RNA sequence: AAGGUAAGUAU
């Protein structure tokens, strides 16, 4: 039914936020941002900021590849996940790229824009301090 | 606290004067510092707009900014300093003298 | 010191000699940054070092944290007790602590 | 003058009006070491109070 | 202490000495197994990469290197001596010796505003600047 | 007749914040409750940590 | 010529009367820094095992190994010079303020 | 001292800067520091 | 499928619309900042030793310290065993 | 009295293979060399043993991949690597290094598991939080076992009757066992003169110390 | 016993 859409968050997820979403046709129909928020509960939180109870986070969120990352990047991570997700949805509706071809790029681009941001921080050359200088310096004046 | 609460701005005050005692005897003034003494000032020179934002921040917020910490090197104990947003402290000193 | 100086040694001892000139400096840095991270409570992983030198620069940084932690310990133990001391070491052992 | 826990020269103080609605200032004082760095000999009192 | 440069012959002392003529000429006196010296060096090789505007940093053995022991009184474990378009830069350290620091520091700031200092006066043409901090006691409390 | 004096051993670092704000609930609004609690359950920083 | 006679004849008169306890003592000091040995060993001696894992670090491998980047960025690196600045007139202003006291 | 106060300066200079109030109460209290019978030495005749 | 070019006005395919607009708006100012920055990093002479000085200085040091390194342990300064 | 009731309940045989290595600095050529001399060869050595020594890995340094400090998990065959003709285990004396490799021989009726939590560093005495998962009730050293000695033991299944479990830190060290009343599934903690009934699940989950095992 | 050298240019 989704071959394209199972390929990114696995038939599990899938199956959740199909269900949640009332079918097929109807994700298709349905913003990014939406369907990032499929299956978020507002879970109370008792004596906590809202930072520690995760809010406005779905299946998306608790997906295998989102779930997968530093949680300072979970965020970021379930975006682009919902976004190709919307994307493959879309996709399937049509029942297109049956093969997976769609669903198969989408995850190597999520992965790769993954890596980028696991990826390590470039040299960056220490500035050595300012020599000393007594020459005379000319200021501008004015308001 | 009420937004029509007769003691709303001597509180108000109590917490201004509390947050600026840090820097009464001061002669430097750190960037930082600057700035929160013109968070100050600006809170003292329109009352009802900061206690329209305390109400706010105590009605909907429920995140806050990460603070730093530092500790009096006491020699027989280290003594732990919190460092809180200033946005955040004028809300907290007012709550705390409300 | 005495224990980087020894870990740099050993590395560069069995380090091929037609690349201890541009790579010399790359295994401190490395040394280093493994130090920071484990001070900064951090974690430290470079997917690009071979296991024998990660597991080499591992036990460098398990004995400088144990030396480290004595010598914090140790220092605090002195300033407690009264001994006299400077400006300098008191704000070492004070980031240590 | 001068005589008098708290002081009588306080009930000529100018903030008097203002410092009636400072209430638990004395354990402020002693837990304001948490926030500011510098050591507060004085924490067990307030000048104004 | 072993990232820094090294000068093998007295030859080779002279002519870093000569060659740098708008920057301080750090030299350490000493051998690299001393543990006053490693402190030291470990101390300057913090502060090589900021003090490389106006100061070279070089490392000299007193065994391997015996040239200047007699004429720099170049008998303590460490040594480091401030050369300026190749005049020997004194420092009033407040120690009773003006000419060089025989001991070892414990501060980057501490050395680098040394350093700072005797490049400005070398520049201004003295050839002795006084230390931005004494040395007559360790400040141990 | 016996004098005791003593102190309550790590009395803040144990403080629960879900008890707290519970208890707080009893003296003060649930909305002024959540953000004194809520406070508490910040990020602390020094430096790299 | 005889200068060094005489340095090599005062030097040897003095190792001669080094040689009443030169022996005990060399083999005490010997006995007892293997004594302090086993409770401390060698540093370099501490990393024997590892570094002989190093042996089959292939060439590439030696290569391979990347270069540290710092993760701080510009403005922690190298943060612009902060300004000092005097404290506002309002202070002066509220301190003076505070030593007047009502008449009644 | 007044003007050096808010300038951009280095932690030597400002260090140097910091030892003007030290001089003056040094010299304002000269005739009691610099005394032979306080500090018991030789003495040094100040050039010019 | 030739689009005019808006800050030229010449013609160029719209396989090379995104990238044409970008290079044509290039300030002269990277250039030379660019240039600058290659002078710069290309003219400061190396602070540190090289590899095969440090190993060298690393040798030395291993050869008059045996409390570290060596099989025997002489004193600290002394360099026979 | 060679056979007495402790000798034979815990005591069994281990084979110990000890091979020296050259120092460091010697030339490969000259390490051949001295690999015909005897002394770096391999020496068998076959002592009895009263116990099982198991040494646990170093304790992770770090965080892992998700910025967050986990307790680190060995299966217990992964410390039981040791014993086996595989396995070399360097030991680095204050001197010289070893290579000495460990033959289980015989085992006894009844084994006892000895981890060593506490190890003294350079400096003080530290403990491996290392948790070890075991199951309780079925585990086999058959392929520890020789091919000679295989034969004659027939019996190698195991199950944990005792499990001493040491919490805190090795100053304020605190002492609890996990017992197992024969006849009945149940185990009890024991703290002192507390009996606690303990779900057989929860023991693995804590830091084992003294095991001990039964043939049956 | 020290922490108490002005840095010079000329003759």
């Amino acid at each position: 039914i989704a071959p394209n859409l199972s390929i990114i968050i696995g038939a599990s997820t899938a199956a959740k936020i199909m269900g949640v979403a009332g079918g097929l046709t109807n994700l298709s129909k349905m913003p990014a941002c939406n369907i990032m928020l499929l299956g978020a509960q507002r879970k109370t939180l008792s004596g906590f900021s809202s930072t520690s109870v995760l809010p406005h986070t779905g299946y998306i969120y608790h997906s295998d590849i989102v779930q997968s990352l530093p949680p300072d990047l979970r965020r970021k991570a379930a975006r682009l996940v919902a976004a190709k997700c919307t994307l493959a949805a879309r996709v399937d509706s049509f029942h297109e790229s049956t093969e997976g071809k769609v669903g198969y790029e989408l995850k190597d681009e999520i992965e790769r824009k993954f890596d980028k941001w696991q990826e390590p921080p470039p040299v960056k050359q220490v500035k050595p301090l300012p020599a000393p200088l007594d020459g005379q310096r000319k200021k501008r004046g004015g308001r | 606290p009420p937004l029509s609460y007769k003691h709303d701005t001597k509180l108000l005050i109590l917490a201004l004067e509390r947050l600026k005692e840090a820097y009464s005897v001061k002669s430097r003034l750190n960037q930082s510092q600057r700035e929160e003494l013109g968070l100050i000032e600006q809170a003292y020179d329109n009352p009802h707009e900061a206690l329209s934002r305390i109400k706010r921040h105590l009605l909907t917020q429920r995140a806050f900014k990460e603070v730093g910490i530092e500790f009096m090197d006491l020699y027989s104990h280290l003594v732990p300093v919190y460092d809180v947003e200033p946005l955040e402290k004028i809300t907290d000193a007012y709550l705390d003298q409300y | 010191l005495e224990l980087r100086a020894a870990v740099m040694h050993d590395i560069l001892d069995m380090m091929p000699e037609g690349i201890k000139q541009n790579k010399a400096r790359t295994i401190l840095q490395h040394l280093s940054e493994a130090w920071r991270c484990w001070k900064a409570n951090i974690p430290w992983k470079v997917p690009g070092l071979p296991t024998p030198i990660e597991n080499m620069i591992l036990r460098y940084v398990k004995a400088k944290a144990d030396w480290w932690t004595n010598t914090a310990h140790y220092n605090r133990e002195r300033i407690r007790r009264g001994a006299t001391v400077d400006k300098t070491v008191c704000k070492k052992n004070l980031g240590r602590l | 003058w001068d005589r008098g826990i708290p002081r009588i020269n306080t009930l000529f103080q100018k903030d008097r009006h203002t410092l009636a609605y400072d209430k638990g200032w004395r354990v402020r004082t002693d837990f304001k070491q948490y926030q500011v760095l510098k050591q507060n000999p004085f924490w067990w009192t307030h000048q104004r109070h | 202490s072993y990232m820094l440069p090294h000068l093998h012959n007295g030859w080779q002392v002279d002519q870093a000495i000569l060659s740098e003529e708008d920057r301080v000429v750090v030299i350490r006196f000493g051998h690299d197994w001393d543990p006053t010296c490693m402190k030291m060096d470990e101390v300057l090789y913090s502060i090589a990469e900021k003090v490389k505007n106006f100061a070279v940093i070089y490392l000299v053995d007193i065994t391997e290197v015996p040239d200047f022991n007699k004429m720099y009184e170049l008998y303590d474990p460490c040594t480091v001596m401030f050369f300026f378009r190749n005049k020997h830069i004194m420092i009033d350290l407040g120690t009773g010796n003006n000419n060089k620091i025989n001991w070892a520091m414990e501060d980057k700031q501490e050395m680098v505003d040394i350093i700072e200092t005797v490049y400005r006066g070398a520049r201004k043409g003295r050839g002795l600047v006084v230390s931005p901090k004494d040395y007559s006691t360790k400040y141990r409390y | 007749n016996v004098m005791l004096e003593s102190r309550f051993e790590k009395m803040y670092e144990k403080i629960d914040l879900t008890l707290l704000n519970r208890l707080l609930r009893l003296i003060v609004d649930h909305n002024i409750a959540d953000y004194m609690t809520a406070k508490n359950n910040v990020v602390i920083n020094y430096k790299d940590m | 010529k005889d200068d060094e006679e005489a340095d090599a004849i005062y030097a040897a008169l003095d190792k001669r009367m080094d040689e009443r306890r030169k022996e005990r003592r060399e083999q005490r000091e010997k006995e007892e820094i293997e004594k302090y040995r086993m409770e401390r060993p060698k540093i370099q001696q501490q990393f024997s095992d590892l570094k002989r894992k190093l042996a089959e670090v292939t060439e590439e491998e030696w290569l391979s190994i990347p270069e540290v980047g710092d993760a701080r960025n510009k403005r922690q690196r190298n943060p612009r010079y902060e300004k000092l600045t005097p404290v506002p007139d309002s202070f002066f202003a509220k301190h003076l303020q505070t030593g007047e006291n009502h008449t009644s | 001292e007044e003007s050096m106060k808010w300038k951009k300066l280095t932690n030597a200079q400002r260090s140097g800067l910091n030892q003007i109030p030290n001089r003056r109460f040094t010299l304002w209290w000269s005739p009691t520091i610099n005394r032979a019978n306080v500090y018991v030495g030789f003495q040094v005749q100040l050039d010019l | 499928e030739y689009l005019v070019s808006p800050i030229t006005g010449e013609k160029i395919p719209a396989s090379k619309m995104q990238e044409h607009m970008r290079i044509g708006l290039l300030d002269p100012r990277w250039l030379e900042q660019r240039d600058r920055s290659i002078r710069e990093k290309q003219s400061d002479d190396e602070v540190y030793a090289p590899g095969l000085d440090i190993e060298s200085s690393l040798k030395q040091l291993a050869e008059r310290r045996t409390d570290i390194f060596g099989v025997e342990e002489t004193a600290i300064g002394k360099k026979i065993g | 009295k060679k056979k007495t009731i402790v000798t034979d309940v815990f005591q069994g045989s281990m084979r110990i293979f000890t091979k020296k290595l050259p120092h460091p600095d010697l030339p490969a050529e000259e390490k051949e060399q001295l690999l015909h001399n005897d002394e770096y060869q391999e020496t068998m050595v076959e002592s009895t043993f009263m116990y099982l020594t198991l040494d646990l890995p170093t304790a992770p340094l770090y965080k892992d991949e998700k910025e967050q400090l986990i307790i680190p998990q060995v299966p217990l065959f992964n410390i039981l690597a040791k014993f086996n003709g595989i396995t070399e285990k360097e030991y680095k004396t204050y001197k010289e290094n070893f290579l000495k490799r460990f033959q289980l021989t015989k085992l006894p009726p009844y084994l006892i598991f000895c981890i060593k939590r506490f190890t003294k560093n350079n400096f003080f005495v530290e403990k491996n939080p290392t948790i070890v998962n075991f199951p309780i009730t079925n585990v086999d050293l058959r392929e520890y076992l020789s091919e000679e000695v295989q034969a004659v033991h027939k019996n190698t299944t195991y199950d944990l009757i005792a499990n001493i479990v040491h919490d805190g830190k090795p100053s304020e060290g605190s002492y609890r066992i996990h017992v197992l009343h024969h006849g009945t599934g149940k185990w009890y903690e024991l703290q002192d003169l507390q009996v606690t009934d303990i779900l057989p699940q929860m023991i693995t989950l804590s830091e084992a110390y003294i095991q001990i095992w039964k043939r049956r």
